[PDB]
């Protein structure tokens, strides 16, 4: 897929999102942002842009379940890929993730080689 | 099991 592609790295804990940029920076995608939480992706996301979101699971204020849903369920941001990001691959989750039209999944900690899967993944699903 | 057949 694109490589100019505009990335939103969200997570409550800032080396996490440090972590997913430079691996995001391996594979060769350098157009990347971050926010804190889901409010905090929402807004940003407003100013439009952006065609891919890794969030993290547990946030407070809005966590991306929450998120996602929101993102789904706006007329604009509907279509928008979404990996989520999560400490345990709890079964439940997976499903969650599932009904709420995540597009893809993926445990921390992960290796560089590990995202490019789930991306990649991602991308022939959609066509990108 | 659940993983793959999402496309996961
Ligand atoms: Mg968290």
């Amino acid at each position: 897929a694109d490589k100019e592609l505009k990335f939103l790295v969200v997570d409550d804990f800032s080396t996490m999102r440090r972590i997913v940029r430079n691996l995001l920076k391996e594979l060769g995608f350098n157009n990347v942002e971050e926010a804190e939480d889901g409010v905090d992706a929402l807004n940003k996301l407003q100013a439009g842009g952006f065609g891919f979101i890794i969030s993290d699971w547990n946030m407070p204020n809005m966590d991306g379940l929450e998120l996602l849903k929101t993102i789904r369920a706006d007329s604009a941001m509907s279509a928008l890929p979404v990996l989520m990001v999560t400490a345990e691959a709890k079964k439940e989750n997976i499903i969650a993730a599932a009904q709420a039209g995540a597009s893809g999944y993926v445990v921390k900690p992960f290796t560089a080689a590990t995202l490019e899967e789930k991306l990649n993944k991602i991308f022939e699903k959609l066509g990108m | 099991d659940l993983l793959d057949s999402l496309g996961f």
